[PDB]
């Protein structure tokens, strides 16, 4: 159902990297 | 190879019609060879832990994802090879400023070295950014040399929207993968009877971050 609590975790507040 | 030709002439227009892009041979064998020694003295050293979900709830995290991962940054020390190739992906990406959909790709996340250890451990089907998190494209490195696909499976399938096939892809050896982050590109990683690696990286578009950052600081 709810596909978030399938998906591939990634930190969300942390910073980034960025190009 | 260089970067410039590779990302408009192949990459571009593959992700635009496909949405999934094969680059075989991408960085060659002894670099690759480099990067899988990295990768296996991350695993001998017990850097791996069990491979998470955005939304965790009352089902085990193996139930869904059998692989055991670590982040790295590129500069640690015995992370170099690892390193070339996030900065090899990243000049790919730059390379295809603005020609990927609508998106305006300005960052992306830590790479995500992860191993499925055999004994049938996978990814059950599942969407990489369903919800909006700022994905837009996934980038996977494959550094499994003798791999056979037949026996030791772990092949991944992707269901693109709206084809009338599927698309298999062996985690081949120095072999490189983008692939539409969100709904477009629903994949599963079949049960792996060997020691399966990869390098993944997500790239963030810039609209997208920001708001999936907005809502989560804002609770």
């Amino acid at each position: 159902l709810d596909l978030e609590t399938l998906a591939p975790y990634i930190p969300m507040d942390g910073e980034d990297f960025q190009l | 190879l260089p970067a410039l030709k590779l990302a408009l002439e192949y990459i571009v227009p593959c992700m635009n019609k496909h949405g999934i892009c094969v680059v075989d041979d991408f960085l060659g064998k002894e670099t690759g060879q480099q990067i899988g020694d990295e990768v296996r003295a991350l695993h001998d050293t017990g850097k791996f832990t069990d491979g998470q979900l955005v939304s965790q709830k009352s089902d085990s995290s193996k139930d869904i994802r059998g692989d055991k991962i670590t982040w790295i940054e590129g500069k640690e020390p015995g992370c170099e090879t690892i390193g070339l190739l996030m900065s090899s992906m990243d000049d790919l990406i730059r390379h295809c400023n603005g020609k990927l959909g609508s998106y305006k790709i300005n960052g992306r996340t830590k790479a995500m070295v992860a191993c499925y250890p055999g004994n049938g451990t996978g990814y059950v089907r599942h969407v990489d950014n369903p919800n909006g998190d700022g994905r837009c494209v996934t980038c996977i490195y494959y550094l499994n040399k003798d791999w056979d696909a037949k026996v030791s499976g772990g092949i991944l399938r992707i269901f693109p929207e709206g084809k009338a096939q599927f698309a298999d892809i062996e985690p081949k050896f120095d072999r490189l993968l983008f692939f539409w982050s969100d709904r477009r590109n629903p994949h599963e990683v079949q049960p792996a009877y060997a020691t399966r690696y990869a390098i993944s990286v997500w790239y963030f578009d810039a609209d997208e971050r920001a708001r999936a950052k907005v809502k989560y600081l804002t609770g």
